[PDB]
């Protein structure tokens, strides 16, 4: 079975750089390979097959050159739409094998997260569970520490976070924070906060409310 | 203008049975190669295989992990390719797609598991008392996936729909959230619509300061 194994695993380049990522066959593959773009959320998608061919209505900045066993993908120009994970394929025998894929991630100057708190929804309470959500809106670079208070108290392991892929326009990353919290607990007490720790700003922000009011 | 559409994705009992279907159009069906590749959640695609053409007495190739289990076919009259799979694992859980090898359908979700299925609640996110954050908390689903759009699709710009998060519970939640001028917040509607088509849910959220 063909290894088809691509190099570098992950990429963090600047917008207008050029970009390369190599794919190396364990055999000779003649030109019998393909390069995919996969954008978060969607199919992949063709961009170059016979390993220097472009598919029909492909970016001219893309291209593709190798034979036998030496693959290489560029972006001339790196964009902004260009977040994605590429993948090559092998396809002289059968089983076709795909590399692991090479994840390309942009560069850009520092932006501050806008930090939202929301309380927990009347209608929620009724089931007996209470959900705190922090908003992390619109921030570079990704690190970023959410610590959740309740009355001073630190909590720990009862919080989730999720990440949005880089944005295909700005670059920029947001992130979702939710404290699960016993309605019981939630009515135990009084000041619920999250405070956020980045790169981009000064000192910590918080944002709190008070349940009461 | 080509178009590929699969069907029969869903939650399925390990050792049990699904056909998928890839309707194709704006191509010559007959003279291309249809094939399946899969993408484990958070992984790489993996090949599942290959039919060829009439001219090619419909051979057909698997990868390992599937062959004997997995039977693609074709049905050049419909322009539709089929992914038949039997003994299912919780390891073929993934999305699978379809390609005539130029162009790949949007793909289909595949959970191989016992666990039941669970329609979502939908909360608020309520915006604060000039630019304003709102949402929708969709909690305590599954299977995955659900979709959420804002005002039936007309708000598209300042929305993240974030990827969902697997609880301690087994459970899903996802959270949706738009950033809109502050001063939209009294005269402008914000409904998120969530679809959660394995349990038949679909719910519209208006979200609105609170009172």
């Amino acid at each position: 079975d063909i290894q088809m194994t691509q190099s570098p695993s992950s990429l963090s380049a600047s917008v207008g750089d050029r970009v390369t990522i190599t794919c190396k066959a364990s055999q000779d593959v003649n030109t019998a390979v393909a390069w995919y773009q996969q954008k978060p959320g969607k199919a992949p998608k063709l961009l170059i097959y016979w390993a220097s061919t472009r598919h029909t209505g492909v970016p001219s900045r893309f291209s593709g050159s190798g034979s036998g066993t030496d693959f290489t993908f560029t972006i001339s120009s790196l964009q902004p739409e260009d977040i994605a994970t590429y993948y090559c394929l092998q396809y002289i025998n059968y089983p076709y094998t795909f590399g692991q894929g090479t994840k390309l991630e942009i560069k850009r100057t520092v932006a501050a997260p806008s930090v939202f708190i929301f309380p927990p929804s009347d209608e929620q309470l009724k089931s007996g569970t209470a959900s705190v959500v922090c908003l992390l809106n619109n921030f570079y670079p990704r690190e970023a520490k959410v610590q959740w208070k309740v009355d001073n108290a630190l909590q720990s392991g009862n919080s989730q976070e999720s990440v949005t892929e880089q944005d295909s326009k700005d670059s920029t990353y947001s992130l979702s924070s939710t404290l699960t919290l016993s309605k019981a607990d939630y009515e135990k007490h009084k000041v619920y906060a999250c405070e956020v720790t980045h790169q981009g700003l000064s000192s910590p922000v918080t944002k709190s409310f008070n349940r009461g009011e | 203008e080509v178009q590929l559409v699969e069907s029969g994705g869903g939650l399925v009992q390990p050792g049990g049975s699904l056909k998928l279907s890839c309707a194709a159009s704006g191509f010559t069906f007959s003279n291309y190669w249809m094939n399946w590749v899969r993408q484990a959640s958070g992984k790489g695609l993996e090949w599942v295989g290959e039919i060829r053409s009439k001219s090619n007495n419909y051979a057909t190739h698997y990868a390992e992990s599937v062959k004997g289990r997995f039977t693609i076919s074709r049905d050049d009259s419909k322009n539709t390719a089929y992914l038949q799979m039997n003994s299912l694992k919780t390891e073929d859980t993934a999305v699978y797609y379809c390609s005539n090898r130029y162009y790949w359908g949007q793909g289909t979700l595949v959970t191989v598991s016992s666990a039941s299925t669970k329609g979502p609640s939908v909360f608020p996110l309520a915006p604060s008392s000039g630019t304003a954050a709102l949402g929708c908390l969709v909690k305590d689903y599954f299977p995955e996936p659900v979709t959420v759009s804002w005002n039936s699709g007309a708000l598209t710009s300042g929305v993240h729909t974030f990827p969902a998060v697997l609880q301690s519970s087994g459970l899903y939640s996802l959270s949706s959230v738009v950033t809109v001028p502050s001063s939209s917040l009294g005269t402008q509607t914000y409904i998120c619509n969530v679809n959660h088509k394995p349990s038949n849910t679909k719910v519209d959220k208006k979200v609105e300061p609170k009172s």
